[PDB]
């Protein structure tokens, strides 16, 4: 399972671009809210990531092979901060709910 | 200020130029005594300062 | 377990009331049912000046000798006026009980209006009228109130034109006076470590003979208010902020929905925005007072008669349950303070004729559900013309139309 | 029953009165005040005191404001510049939810950076609030020039320092000054046992006695701040009486010998040697009252004066030429007893509501960890004796003034002319 | 939901008015005369 999904993180291709997984997330409300909570650095290295990843896309190119990011080394920065996002509109749902 | 200040010269001399980083662009809230003030803030009690 | 409040009343009329705490700081008070909606137009500022000049001077006390006795004990003298009451309170120890009793004695009766300290208080109040229009809020209920009730001794305002400040003779105010300050129309009320019989023999002493007999047989009487649905519009685009104020006719105080609608208030932008439910007798203004930015007035006038429809449509069990706990703590009790347990006796025998306890309180609280409150609300809010009053740049303030059709949903 | 007091092993003093109230009430108390803050956290108490409602580890924020106003009960902080109390109240059967709010604010807070980034522009609009009015400003400016380190930092935060607070501050804060010696657990209408049983869930974590705060220095000085406004508001104070010293007492029938303030609506005049002294020669607008702020290493003592701006300065002359006749001995014995009587009123009346019960219980607790009970502070106040008040006040006249004014001030005098 | 479901309620009578007016009009409007044959006056 961890070869697989090795496999299919090269298969799915934002690495060539040179972007993590939780730059791929579609921005929502929550995910715009966990981008918010980011740290200065943080979001300023996601925000140089999306725009060089844009101009690659415009030039059709991708990153040198030694320039992708590797699985392994992918971090799941947003994660941590969407999760409160998801448990805070939860708790509040679950309050208007009863 | 000529030979008396000098170096300090600048400090006591607006010049405004007249004809002929730079400033960087530089609030109303809603509406005696004497002891030492107290503040206080609640959580929906609006806060208030009763020196 | 609280004390029950125990009334008596006099021969004179008075009702001397009382209650008891280990408290040892009593605020004495005497409550008369005597304001500026007995007022007729011609001595619009009677019972604002006398209150003004009841502490400067009275017969036995000539001058400023009561404001010393007062300092003697350390007491703290206090007044206000509204509408409908008058009151003029004394906080103090227990044991300078007798004093305060008879230094109040000489504050409702034996007071002597000296016409050199009349002119002293015309300039004091005429100036502050002069700097009152700078408190905007009471400007805008000032406005309310006038378009409110139209017509009516209700739109007089406590200070009264300014005319009627300057006009002013010792022998109107002698009239005020000996008019409106009637025994039968006046509680004495104690809050804290108070005996109820020692205040009892005080009163007869000092607060017997009160006057209770009217000139000629000039009875007064009142009249049952008119609820002019209608606005009032004082642009003025140089002030920072405006104040909007909102209101529906009210339904007074002998009427047990009014609990029911403090509940409503309860569940209820613009900066501050307080909901209120002024309650004169037979009529009064339940609404609300929402300052705000010259560009969010119709924002959050929409706003708010959004709120009061839900709650006339759609008011759920959890929002009424918060709404009984949030009027459960604004209960008034001897942990609120003596002044206001004070207060409250006052008030509860010129409006009620008795104390209401606040076991009966809560016992109108706890029958309050969610059917009954948006019924009541409806009864009040739901297709009511209601009273508007701006001050300050309130040129985006909708005007009568959009209000007034806002409060009728068109999905009910 | 009586108040009942225990002081825990680990140093939280646990105080507790049950009087079988409909609402009952429950504080907390800490030496945390602002005078424990130095040149490179100023403003820190500040946001301390607006951030009781954030995020607590054990409570998410929405919880810990929709639990509170379900139960229609009420949070408040209410801080000086020596102690921080943060207050709960509620129905007695709410008061268990209450308690585990109260103690999950007090001992674990988390303060995220973005909760405390909304939290700075609320700061701005509460010290714009605060300073609307110029009594707040010119005690502020009194303390800033009175002192030189501690009693001078601001209750409100600085305008530099709005943006530059961050959470490691705040973290800072609570670990150095939120420790179990300098708290106490005061609860009226409860039970002292459960006050011994919040104690434990939290209140356990800190034990230390926290960061001890520099002495207060005197510094003397006059600030003046032409602001406009027509009237100079000018307060003239010198140092004076900690709490605990006797001469504190002295000092508290001193000003209310000297005018306490008014004692009637509208007609508070004649009301004080000052108000005496000032009016017999100016027939403007005044008022004039005695300051008295003592805390635990310090006090300050002097007079408060609003004014016309022209008359501003024979006005604050007249008052102090009045305090040098205190000093002078020019006082009768009648004139002290009737201060006596004001200032043991002043406390009954400051004690006989619920939360300044609460609050002097709680107070009492920081400074001597006893309770007094009303009645031996009446005998003790009575044993301040004129001497006694002659000698605060040449204290006073001696003691080197600090001068905190504001307004039009081309006719108000300096220290050097005062 | 527990709570919406009060929301309901006080909106099923509205619904059914809404509903019903719509019902109305459309019979009205539709010259419909099968519905139309079973009332008393505008029948014919
Ligand atoms: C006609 C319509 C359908 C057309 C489908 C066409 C799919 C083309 C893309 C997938 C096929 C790529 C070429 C097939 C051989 C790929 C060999 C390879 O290197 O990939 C490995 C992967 C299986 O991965 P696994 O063995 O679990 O572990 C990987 C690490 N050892 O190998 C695979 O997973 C290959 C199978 C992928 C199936 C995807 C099905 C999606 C539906």
């Amino acid at each position: 399972l961890d070869g697989f999904r090795k496999w299919y993180y090269n298969a799915a291709g934002f690495n060539k671009l040179g972007l993590m997984r939780d730059d791929t997330l579609h921005e929502t409300e929550d995910v715009k809210e966990a981008i918010r909570r980011l740290p200065e650095d943080l979001y300023n290295d996601r925000m140089f990531r999306i725009k060089r990843a844009l101009d690659l896309t415009m030039r059709h190119q991708i990153l040198p092979k030694d320039q992708w990011t590797k699985y392994e080394e992918d971090k799941f920065y947003l994660e941590p901060y969407l999760k409160e996002v998801i448990r805070e509109r939860k708790e509040r749902e679950e309050w208007a709910k009863k | 200020v000529a030979a008396r200040s000098g170096p300090f010269a600048p400090v006591l001399s607006a010049t405004s130029r007249g004809v002929a980083g730079a400033v960087p662009a530089a609030p109303v809230l809603d509406v005696a005594a004497a002891r030492p003030l107290v503040a206080t803030v609640g959580l929906n009690v609006p806060a208030s300062v009763r020196f | 377990s609280v004390p029950e409040t125990q009334v008596s009343i006099l021969d004179n009329g008075l009702r001397v009331a009382s209650e008891q705490s280990s408290h040892a700081t009593c605020t004495v008070g005497v409550w008369i049912d005597a304001g500026s909606r007995y007022e007729t137009e011609k001595n619009n500022g009677a019972g604002y000046f006398l209150e003004h000049l009841a502490f400067k001077g009275t017969k036995n006390r000539p001058g400023n000798a009561l404001e010393k006795e007062v300092e003697s004990i350390g007491a703290h003298l206090n007044a206000y006026s509204t509408r409908e009451h008058t009151a003029y309170l004394i906080k103090a120890l227990s044991k300078d009980l007798p004093k305060v009793v008879e230094l109040l004695a000489d504050i409702v009766q034996n007071s002597s209006l000296e016409d050199s300290q009349i002119e002293k208080e015309r300039d004091v109040i005429l100036r502050e009228m002069q700097e009152n229009d700078a408190s905007m809020q009471n400007v805008v209920f000032d406005y309310l109130h006038a378009t409110a009730f139209q017509g009516t001794p209700l739109a007089q305002a406590v200070e009264g034109p300014s005319e009627n400040v300057r006009r002013l003779s010792r022998t109107d105010l002698t009239d005020y006076l000996n008019r409106h300050y009637k025994a039968p129309r006046m509680v004495l009320a104690a809050a804290g470590g108070v005996e109820h019989q020692q205040l009892l023999d005080l009163a007869q002493k000092h607060l017997s003979s009160v006057s209770r007999v009217y000139e000629e047989d000039a009875v007064p009487g009142l009249t049952p208010c008119r609820f002019t649905g209608s606005e009032i519009r004082h642009r003025d685009d140089a002030l920072p902020l405006a104040h909007v104020a909102i209101a529906v006719e009210g339904p007074g105080w002998a009427n047990p929905d009014n609990v029911t609608l403090q509940v409503a208030n309860a569940i209820i932008l613009c900066q501050s925005f307080q909901t209120f439910n002024i309650s004169y007798s037979d009529t009064g203004l339940l609404g609300a007072h929402f300052v705000c930015d010259a560009m969010s007035i119709d924002d959050m006038v929409f706003f708010l008669q959004g709120q009061w429809m839900r709650l006339c449509t759609s008011a759920t069990e959890s929002e009424v349950t918060r709404g009984k706990n949030i009027l459960r703590n604004a209960l008034v009790s001897h942990l609120d303070g003596t002044t206001p347990v004070c207060e409250d006796i006052g008030r509860s025998l010129l409006t009620y004729g008795r104390r209401i306890p606040l076991a009966e309180w809560e016992s109108r609280i706890q029958e309050v559900d969610a059917q009954m409150l948006r019924d009541i609300c409806s009864k009040y809010f739901y297709d009511q013309c209601p009273a508007v009053a701006g001050y300050g740049p309130i040129e985006q303030l909708p005007d009568y139309n959009r209000i007034r059709s806002g409060m009728f949903w068109l999905r009910f | 029953q009586d108040l009942e007091f225990t002081k825990l092993p680990n140093g939280l003093v646990i105080a507790s009165l049950e009087n079988y109230a409909p609402l009952s009430r429950i504080g907390l108390f800490v030496k945390a005040g602002s005078r424990y803050e130095d040149s490179n956290n100023l403003g820190t108490s500040h946001l301390l005191r607006l951030a009781s409602s954030l995020t607590t580890k054990g409570a998410s924020s929405f919880k810990i404001t929709r639990g509170i106003e379900a139960v229609g009960g009420k949070l408040s902080v209410t801080a000086t510049r020596e102690n921080m109390a943060y207050t709960v109240e509620g129905i007695r059967s709410d008061i268990e939810i209450l308690m585990e709010f109260l103690l999950n604010v007090t001992t674990a807070p988390e303060f995220r950076r973005w909760e405390v980034a909304a939290l700075r522009s609320q700061l701005k609009i509460d010290k714009a609030v605060a300073f609307q009015n110029s009594q707040t400003r010119i005690i502020e400016n009194l303390h800033d020039v009175a002192y030189k380190n501690a009693l001078a930092n601001p209750l409100y935060c600085p305008d530099y320092r709005m943006g530059k607070i961050t959470s490691e501050e705040l973290h800072y804060f609570v670990q150095n000054h939120f420790t179990s010696a300098r708290m106490a657990l005061v609860g009226l209408g409860v039970s002292h046992s459960v006050l011994k049983q919040v104690a434990e869930q939290f209140l356990n974590m800190r034990g230390g006695l926290g960061l001890a705060g520099a002495k207060a220095k005197y510094r003397g000085g006059e600030i003046r701040e032409q602001n406009g406004d027509n009237l100079v508001h000018a307060a003239i104070v010198a140092e004076s009486a900690a709490i605990g010293n006797a001469e504190a007492n002295a000092f508290s029938v001193l000003q209310h010998l000297l005018g306490a303030g008014p004692h009637i609506k509208r007609g508070n005049n004649t009301t004080s040697l000052l108000s005496q002294s000032v009016a017999k020669g100016s027939h403007q607008p005044f008022d004039v009252s005695a300051f008295n702020a003592s805390y635990s290493d310090s006090g300050l003592f002097g007079i408060y004066t609003i004014s016309q701006a022209a008359a501003a300065g024979e006005v604050i002359n007249a008052a102090y030429n009045q305090v040098k006749a205190v000093a002078q001995g020019n006082l009768s014995s009648a004139d002290v007893q009737a201060a006596k009587n004001k200032l043991k009123a002043g406390y009954l009346m400051s004690v006989e509501t619920s939360e300044g019960f609460l609050s002097e219980i709680g107070s009492q607790a920081l400074a001597a960890g006893s309770y007094m009970p009303p009645s031996t502070v009446l005998q003790q106040i009575d044993s301040v004796a004129d001497a006694d008040v002659v000698k605060a006040a040449k204290k006073f006249v001696s003691g080197k003034k600090s001068m905190a004014a504001s307004g039009n001030l081309g006719h108000t005098p300096f220290l050097d002319e005062l | 939901g527990p709570r919406y479901r009060e929301l309901a309620r006080n909106w099923i009578p509205t619904a059914g008015m809404w509903g019903t007016v719509g019902a109305v009009g459309l019979v009205w409007a539709t010259d419909w005369r099968l519905i139309l044959d079973w009332v008393p006056y505008i029948n014919g």
